[PDB]
DNA sequence: CTCTGAATCTCTTCCCGCGCGCCGTAGGAC
DNA sequence: GTCCTATCGATCTTCGGAAGAGATTCAGAG
């Protein structure tokens, strides 16, 4: 059902949608959407389970 | 079983971490732009944020 | 062709904005993407934004916003900041290249021990490039003479 | 092709007195 | 040191409110 609701296609599409909804007014870029995604939940500066 | 107790030695630690994060934010740039030769570690940091 | 682009910058830090861009261009070695970043100044009309000679690449779009004290450019849309104009550059390069003490007038001293005081002109020391303004000392309007650069009009 | 449904968004509301206590612009240039 | 100009003009403001109602967008179809 989520697949039926998904308007995105692939990893590039995933980064584009994530970047647009995360930062309205900010243009997506392949080198930059990673800089957003990794910092979201994988980068120590902004994620740490105690 | 889902709520845990933070005490002084943890909240103070978090605040100290915040201070150090601000200090790092400044001094990373200072070291990138600094000449790194005449600089001494006292020059790198200033106590005021912490 | 590197069309100029206008960038918002921390007022009072505008010099550090231009320098912090100047370092970052070479460090990111995008020297082939930037001309110079103009901060015109007279003896700085608008404590505010900067002009950068630049091209429009997404790497350069993020590069300028990766310099400290830089929100970004001023343009129609954030996706594409716009240059200024053909003639606007020339006009700015043109300007970047291109009050008498009346008797009875009330002024303040600009410097010295009497700076920022309520004084009244008493006479005219014109040809000496000087001034003479009454002051309130000892309870009197004593005659005190000052330099020309002590005016506060 | 846009008309009445819902569906999702923003804006607004939340008793009353008393009494302490403290805390209250910032950075850098001449 | 005093006296000046200015606001994260390279962040991330707090997720532990309900609710109640309008306003604003979107369906199934005439």
């Amino acid at each position: 059902e989520t697949l039926r609701v998904d308007p995105t296609n692939d990893r590039l599409s995933a980064l584009v949608e994530i970047y647009r909804m995360m930062r309205p007014g900010e243009p997506p870029t392949r080198e930059a959407a990673e800089s957003l995604f990794e910092n979201l939940f994988f980068s120590e500066d902004r994620y740490d389970l105690s | 079983g889902n709520r845990r107790i933070r005490s002084v030695g943890e909240m103070a630690e978090n605040q100290f971490r915040v201070g150090l994060v601000r200090v790092e934010r400044a001094v990373k740039e200072r070291l990138s732009l600094g000449d790194l030769d005449t600089l001494m570690p006292q020059d790198m940091i200033n106590a005021k944020p912490i | 062709k590197k069309r100029w682009y206008v960038v918002q910058a921390f007022s009072g830090f505008e010099g550090r904005v231009a320098t912090s861009l100047r370092e970052h261009i070479k460090l990111h070695n995008m020297e082939d993407l930037f001309g110079e970043v103009m901060v015109p100044t007279e003896e700085k009309f608008f404590p505010g934004y900067v002009l950068v000679q630049m091209v429009m690449n997404d790497a350069s779009w993020h590069l300028v916003r990766s310099v400290p004290r830089v929100m970004g450019f001023i343009g129609g849309t954030s996706d594409r900041p716009a240059p200024i104009s053909d003639k606007e550059v020339d006009a700015i390069m043109n300007r970047l290249q291109q009050t008498l003490f009346e008797p009875g007038e009330m002024v303040r001293v600009n410097d010295g021990p009497f700076a920022d005081f309520n004084g009244v002109v008493e006479e005219v020391d014109y040809e000496k490039s000087r001034l003479k303004v009454s002051v309130s000392i000892f309870g009197r309007a004593t005659p005190v003479e000052l330099d020309f650069s002590q005016v506060e009009k």
